[PDB]
């Protein structure tokens, strides 16, 4: 019911490297394989993803083309294949998962795999950072510059863990999640509330849209004591 | 929270609508409802009427004619809102009080009924040479502002708005679909029999199909192949019975019996979309205006009824075959085939 | 004079074969495919035979070769009867399709497929050609479909050992498909406690009742019992005139054509948004 992912490693500039991400107990034509990258100390970046059930390929606008595919449905593994790493490539890569059919936000997270080298909707979160004891009320909030159809979900990334959701369309929490999380939408402004900040709560919050191809992550929110 | 706009070309009536889909079950299907915001400044006399059509496009995407339109209308309800039907009350919903209350007095509501024995919005697949609507079922809302009924509804001055239909696969899971004929040939009294059954009744967009199958070669004759197909009969019923036999998904299994034998394992089968896109003729399960979507989910259909008055239905059998030769004294490769069928249910979850 | 009522014949006929055809293919409908094969078939035939009898009655009458042209009336009286044959025993197949219909549904799918009908065509095809070869092998006239010509109307005649033969091989089983099929339908057609009923009935009617005269004088001519060619003229040109009418009564009778073409005979969107619902 998970997922695993692999291939990343140290490569040098202007090298190849076939990252290979595969689910267990998912069928592929019912998930659609999604990644997004990570710099170090900065926000999350979608490069690419793939659907199999109409077999459409999807790439970002700073690697369109750039970066090669490779997917089979007998073995339930999608190949991420590199061709010529730039130096913006030095990242950790996180493949993901988000239901193939009625799109609601990215669920299933690979561990993410670190590898070195040596119009667009643009949302924007506030406050880009937060310091709160348990039980002090936080609100976060996202802006975005265009308008969209609450078709946003919100993440909590702990410092190194895979990041996972908890409330998808900014609306309905995800099973698994607490009922103290929860969201709202204003206008293109989208903003989550959270009652008492428990130790396990006090994580990086970050939220994303989904309503225009390509999807783009927020500025990145930390949560300190 | 959210509800639908589309502020028509003349930017003096909106229509409002709650849910884009409507859930359709297997006796009940979900009211639509709604409401439209006209400047009542200009209607001084003209009166605002909505709409809900179930058109059916069958002659591909020609050029408009004279007066031919190559169109079909299988359910037109129309209804009066300006003014707000004052002969007929309106069981409004809790959404459309709240969405007049969000508004102004001048707001004015509308809703229909969709009658149970309809067909869910299904499209035809345009395919590569047609170049513009596409054909199939499909239902759509248009909302215009006119005193006569039967009066030109100008484009410069009206709206119109796309919905689809939708079913939902039951909860609870029908009987084991499970069929195993057999037949023999003159040669001798010794048929063989097909053990062909299936995992569930309902399975999901995507679900991988499970055949279990399982021959007993008692007679005296070799299997070449084997083939197993999913396949989907599309009942196009307007002025016929049109059922087509398009093969969503197939498979041949090479695993050649030996007689007096016996021998069973699960084949795996997917339908999918991604390789059946040339296929003209594949039943596609509702379009708003272009957006790709799945095969057609099958079509819920309760016995009892007239199963004669629909437009389109779409209905899943994956077929099991085997194909043996009659070689002997007076004989080559080529021979004949027995086909045995199982039903099921493809569609998707009910969230 | 009689030239114009056959080019008048010729344009009746060419017109309702691309009529039907274009209706066909317009809206591919395919409607109840299994009696849509045989419907698009015939209309192919029927296109043929308003080609291929246009082209030598226009060559005829516009210029004289002057010489002895038997191998074009020889060819196009063949040809004319293969598709002819062909149309009546298409007609008489729709019937027998019919017959798997009403009493087995159950096996109608499970014994009836593109594939069969594809093959069942050829061979109804296949046949026809079969049976009109000896007519051009010398055995005799195949009919007086080319009685225009005075080199088929006096010098080559039919043959007795040859009219009999015919009806044999192709009439009379077509005759007996039609007794067997459409009494049956008409003996069972209402329940003892359908759209496509009462126009293939026409269809056949106005097929055979116009076809009769053709056979009854094919019997008779080569009985030596009365032979006048202007009478067979007449006949064989009624026989003909079933062209022109199938795709016309067809279209008059298929909804599709009837409800489409009578509305012709009486003859910048902006962007779909949203807003905001408070709640409770």
């Amino acid at each position: 019911v998970q997922l695993v992912e692999s291939g990343g490693g140290l490569v040098q500039p202007g090298g190849s490297l076939r990252l290979s991400c595969a689910a267990s107990g998912f069928n592929v034509y019912s998930s659609s394989i999604h990644w997004v990258r990570q710099a170090p100390g900065k926000g999350l970046e979608w490069v690419a993803s793939i659907s199999s059930y109409y077999g459409y390929t999807y790439y970002a606008d700073s690697v369109k083309g750039r970066f090669t595919i490779s997917a089979d449905t007998s073995k339930n593994t999608a190949y991420l294949q590199m061709n010529s790493l730039r130096a913006e490539d030095t990242a950790v890569y996180y493949c993901a998962r988000s239901r193939q059919f009625w799109y609601s936000g990215l669920d299933y997270w690979g561990q993410g795999t670190l590898v070195t080298v040596s119009s667009d909707i643009q949302m924007t979160q506030s406050p880009s950072s937060l310091s709160a004891s348990v039980g002090d009320r936080v609100t976060i909030t996202c802006r975005a510059s265009q308008s969209v159809s609450s078709a946003v979900a919100w993440y909590q990334q702990k410092p190194g863990k895979a990041p996972k959701l908890l409330i998808y369309s900014a609306s309905s929490l995800y099973s698994g999640v607490p009922s103290r999380f929860s969201g709202s939408r204003s206008g293109t402004d989208f903003t989550l509330t959270i009652s008492s900040l428990q130790p396990e709560d006090f994580a990086t919050y970050y939220c994303q849209q989904y309503k225009y191809v390509p999807v783009t992550f927020g500025q990145g929110t930390k949560v300190e004591i | 929270t959210r509800v639908f706009k589309k502020a028509s070309p003349n930017g003096k009536l909106t229509v409002y609508l709650g849910k884009r889909d409507f859930v359709d079950h297997i006796d009940l299907v979900d009211p639509v409802d709604g409401v439209v915001l006209v400047d009542p400044e200009y209607l001084k006399e003209r009166r605002v009427y909505v709409t809900l059509t179930v058109a059916f496009r069958y002659g591909r995407e020609d050029l408009d004619v004279l007066g031919l339109t190559f169109r079909k209308d299988l359910f037109v309800a129309n209804v009066q809102s300006f003014p707000p039907a004052p002969e007929d009350k309106k069981p409004l919903t809790r959404l459309q009080e709240r969405l007049i209350k969000k508004l102004g007095e001048h707001a004015y509501p509308f809703t229909f009924e969709i009658p149970p024995n309809l067909p869910s919005s299904v499209t035809l697949q345009p395919g590569p040479e047609d170049t513009g609507k596409a054909l199939g079922v499909d239902y759509e809302v248009k909302a215009f502002v006119a005193e006569n009924l039967e009066e030109k509804i100008h484009k410069r001055n009206s709206v119109r708005l796309v919905i689809r239909k939708v079913q939902y696969a039951p909860e609870r899971p029908g009987p084991q679909p499970t069929a195993e004929t057999t037949r023999q040939f003159l040669m001798s009294d010794k048929p063989l029999h097909l053990e062909a059954s299936l995992d569930k009744e309902i399975y999901y967009h995507g679900e991988p199909i499970s055949v279990n199958v399982h021959v007993t070669n008692n007679t005296n004759k070799t299997v070449k192949k084997i083939k197993i197909s999913v396949r989907q009969y599309a009942d196009i019923v307007l002025f016929n019975t049109a059922q087509y036999k398009v093969p969503v998904a197939m498979e041949e299994a090479d695993d050649t019996v030996a007689p007096s034998s016996t021998f069973s394992k699960v084949y795996t089968l997917t339908p999918f979309l991604a390789n059946n896109r040339e296929k003209r003729g594949l039943a596609l399960d509702g379009k708003l205006k272009h957006e790709d979507t799945n095969l057609a989910s099958s079509t819920l259909l309760r016995e009892g009824a007239n199963r004669e008055i629909l437009g389109i239905i779409v209905s899943y059998k994956v077929k099991v075959k085997l194909v043996v030769s009659r070689g002997g004294l007076l004989g080559d490769l080529a021979s004949s085939d027995v086909a045995v069928e199982l039903p099921f249910t493809l569609m998707h979850p009910k969230p | 004079f009689e030239t114009v009522v056959i080019v008048l014949l010729t344009f009746l006929i060419i017109a309702g074969n691309l009529t039907v055809i274009f209706v066909f293919h317009c809206a591919p409908l395919l409607h109840h495919y299994t009696t849509s094969y045989f419907i698009q078939t015939m209309a192919y035939a029927d296109l043929f035979v308003g080609v291929s009898c246009l082209v030598p009655t226009l060559s005829l009458l516009h210029y004289s070769t002057g010489v002895h042209e038997s191998l074009t009336c020889q060819v196009f009286g063949y040809i004319i009867s293969v598709l002819k044959s062909v149309s009546m025993w298409c007609l008489a197949c729709i019937s027998v399709d019919r017959y798997l219909a009403i009493t087995k549904p159950l096996s109608y799918n499970q014994l009836v497929t593109p594939c069969r009908l594809r093959i069942c065509i050829i061979l109804i095809w296949i046949y026809s050609c079969l049976i009109f070869l000896p007519s051009f092998f010398g055995w005799g006239k195949p009919g007086y479909h080319g009685d225009i010509f005075e080199w088929c109307a006096t010098s080559w005649l039919t043959s007795a050992y040859f009219t009999g033969f015919i009806v044999c091989l192709l009439y009379a089983p077509a005759a007996f498909v039609v007794c067997f099929t459409y009494f049956h339908i008409f003996k069972i057609c209402r329940q003892h406690t359908r759209r496509y009923a009462m126009v293939l009935f026409r269809i056949t009617s106005v097929f055979y009742m116009l076809w009769l005269p053709y056979i009854i004088y094919f019997l008779l001519e080569s009985s030596r019992v009365l032979d006048n060619p202007t009478l067979s003229f007449l006949t064989t040109w009624l026989a003909i005139s079933n062209s022109f009418c199938n795709p016309v009564i067809y279209s008059l009778s298929n909804s599709v054509f009837r409800l489409g073409l009578r509305r012709l005979s009486e003859t910048e969107s902006a962007t779909t948004a949203s807003s905001s619902l408070a709640k409770d």
